[PDB]
């Protein structure tokens, strides 16, 4: 008498296939690119021109001594 | 030929991003006025001794003192 089927508990699980966790897509993408990139240009002359004053100071002190 | 950059860019996604990397590059060098600044500064970068030279009657202008307002202003970049 002591045979296994239960009354009730049931499920189920899926047989569902589906995860579209997306994601920034459709052209706000190539946005974050761009415009970083030329905040790292936009950090350059800020620096360059910068160390290029200190180059040409660099160059002074050779040529103001030397007679 | 409208649709072909959009039967292509659909197609082979490589090359076509090359071409426009091959263009706005031939093109913009002679577009912005930054340029012309990359070469005056890159002339009045002094590597070698500037050498004084002989008077005689003139004097058209540049006496010997240095800090006097004789010669050129490069003196721009530094208040740039």
């Amino acid at each position: 008498k002591q045979d296994m089927p239960p009354v009730g508990g049931y499920g189920p699980i899926d047989y569902k296939r589906n995860l579209p966790r997306r994601g920034l897509s459709g052209y706000s993408m190539f946005a974050v690119g761009i415009g970083a990139l030329l905040f790292g240009y936009w950090s350059m002359m800020k620096w360059n021109r910068e160390r290029r004053r200190l180059q040409i100071e660099d160059f002074e002190a050779r040529i103001a001594l030397m007679p | 030929v409208a649709a072909f950059l959009k039967n292509v860019w659909a197609k082979e996604p490589v090359l076509v991003a090359s071409f426009a990397i091959a263009g706005l590059a031939v093109i913009l060098p002679t577009l912005s006025p930054y340029t012309k600044y990359s070469l005056m500064i890159n002339r009045a970068t002094p590597y070698n001794y500037p050498v004084p030279l002989r008077d005689d009657g003139n004097m058209p202008d540049v006496p010997s003192h240095p800090q006097d307002p004789q010669g050129p202003s490069l003196e721009w970049l530094k208040r740039l």
